């Protein structure tokens, strides 16, 4: 079935650097629906629901979401549809510490990954 | 059988700006009644964080699902087509459906506007709660076959009376039913 | 299977005077639960146009469906028999039904009055809206097996607290369920 | 198929003290949605007779149903196991069930708490009425998969705002639905 | 299936005259349920729901409905059940302008007709 | 099917005496679920729902219910599970007048009995 490499991952990077957040996925024969990628963050305020960061949907990128990351998050692959939904986050701030989620869908296939990002 | 948005959709709805919301809608056919379950999470844009101290006139907004004669969702609906389909597990079958007339709101039960005003029975009201908080009610008003430019429609209107200050618009779930076309 | 009034009934209900109302009631059997959908349009007589400035004491009225041991609707019900039947398309089968025990409210779940007071669980409350207006709520209180002179009963009571002035009594729709006799 | 407490349970629930309440819960599987119907009768103990003049801080209490990976009810649930089973007539089959995964709240729809706050859509609110009285509202807040120490959970929280004086806690019935695990 | 002749019709008549509103119907073999005829009007106030005018139900006529038409509306046929649900409206007023609906039912058969009445 | 002897019964006793409230039941072959016995009273206040008196459930007796009967009600049989769910009520008061219900369950078997108790 659809799966993602290292579905739980710890990443540490230094303040000011660029974090590479991997989301490399493997499709199965059944996954013949439309590819849909969603990244989310869990806010430091535990009373706030998760927020969307960036999408790949209908072969287009939508990035007008989480204000604190606006302009700093980009898909890294030049061929995302072939299995690479990774993103980077530039000029890391201590406030970027948190859990990031990558959701990869290609109906009926589904998989999710969580990354715990630590900024030093 | 179940026609749905999936239970954990990526942004699939456009109200004020492209893909600003997640409508969760599950339709399960119980013969001549459809059992429906709905909620909304606004993720960006005008309706994301309500502040009626700064914006006192933001009190109501509407999401429309427009269907053709085959029960297929039209492009100009607020809801997107990509992940609106018959279920497979927790996702959808791979191929877009061609027919869903048995899930459409009945046109004799709920006629399109005409020289006759639509009866109130073409509407169902529910009260939902923003952020799951008991002191944050909002009203979901669902109307069947109100809209032009389609064969069938389901319209969801969200409104509130309280002066909310920095309240994220993400709702509890509401169940209703309606009479099926066939 | 669906037992109903049809979705666009002619006057089929008598509250204050003959054929003064249209009760829309759809019962769909989901095994041991009946999925029910209801609304009311008053078309004539005392309850047609509410004016509590002129008539401050008109605040509540009741519609009774009384059934015999076969689940057949009794003549003295407020609801008429002619268009209460199993569905065919948007209408009914031609022949009056003889058996509908599987649609009756369960007598163990909802016993008739006895030396025991009926528990509150024998009632479901819903709030509907007159004319579909959000500031015109009224309450539909549905009780199972309250009534005498029958084997089974469904009672719909409509009431309101606001002082309505020239408000036509025609309601939004409400869905509920109940435990079936078999 | 129907999984239930039966419609006239003996005390089957323990909130403040052993067997102090009767939870009536009927779950009917409609494919990928469960149609659910619930009420509560408190029969003894702290929540039996509400008096907020004498006890102003009794305003909310919770009942938890905890299930293992097979959908079997765990011993530490507030609801007891003896009369929670698949239906036979107005009672249950003799043998305790081994599998009910198709009745469990879907874990993708309603994930367990994690680094992510649960969305409000994992909750349904209903307003019920104590003693069937229209001026005695209380709120039933149902949450799916909130609890630890289980694979699945349904949590019922009962709360009220009014200052009730000697009001017996026995409720009207409320219907809701939720997305099934399979 | 059950049908009505001229299911959308325009009728004009002069003030003070009697309008004949035809509703002639044809039954099909399947239509073996109870005959039910309902006439309605759409009020000039577009915010008001349709109002009942007159009924034929259980072989009886019910006419205690729309006050503005009380006493002025009658079924015209001496044998309505054979296919003639027509009505007339006497002493036409300019206020009688509007859309009138005839609904003919004989379960499972159903049909409706709308008449746009103009009074000059 | 599961049944109880004398499912409606009138009992009269004098004030100060002990009432014996019979609930003798007969199981059928199908009744292989857990035995469950519940006794209830209908309060003299007709606006009050029935109240639990005493239970036998999971082979244990629960009697912390109806305050007016606390300490005065007991199961009488030394072998209740063999068909005898009877109770007594000691030191009868005039206020004990009312209708008492015995519910016997052994899934799928179900039966109920009502006793009208009169105290003289
Ligand atoms: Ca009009
Ligand atoms: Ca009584
Ligand atoms: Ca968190």
């Amino acid at each position: 079935s659809l799966s993602i490499t290292t579905p739980e991952e710890m990443i540490e990077k230094a303040k000011g650097e660029t974090a590479y957040l991997p989301c490399k996925f493997t499709l199965s024969p059944e996954d013949q629906g439309p590819l849909d990628i969603e990244w989310l963050i869990s806010p430091a305020d535990n009373q706030k629901v998760d927020q969307v960061i960036i999408l790949y949907s209908g072969d287009k990128i939508y990035d007008d979401y989480y204000p604190d990351l606006k302009g700093r998050v980009h898909f890294t692959s030049n061929d995302l549809k072939s299995g690479d939904a990774s993103i980077n986050v530039t000029n890391l701030q201590l406030s970027d510490i948190g859990t990031y989620q990558c959701k990869v869908k290609k109906a009926p296939g589904v998989a999710n990954k969580k990354i715990h990002l630590v900024v030093l | 059988r179940t026609l749905w948005t999936t239970p954990d959709t990526s942004p699939n709805c456009t109200i004020a700006q492209d893909k600003d919301s997640k409508l969760t809608l599950v339709l399960t056919k119980c013969g001549s009644q459809i059992l429906a379950n709905v909620s909304l999470i606004v993720v960006a844009g005008k309706y994301h964080i309500i502040n009626n101290k700064t914006n006192p006139k933001i009190k109501s907004f509407t999401i429309k699902l427009l269907f053709n004669k085959n029960g297929v969702l039209l492009d100009n609906s607020n809801l997107g087509k990509a992940y609106w389909n018959f279920r497979s597990g927790n996702s959808n079958v791979s191929t877009a459906y061609e027919k869903a007339i048995g899930f459409m709101p009945n046109l004799v039960a709920y006629p399109k506007p005409s020289n006759s005003k639509k009866y109130a029975r073409d509407i169902v009201y529910g009260t939902i709660y923003l952020g799951g908080k008991p002191d944050q009610p909002a009203v979901i008003k669902t109307t069947f076959n109100q809209e032009t430019g389609c064969e069938y429609s389901i319209t969801f209107n969200f409104s509130w009376s309280k002066t909310y200050e920095n309240v994220e618009f993400e709702t509890t779930s509401f169940t209703f039913s309606y009479i099926a076309q066939e």
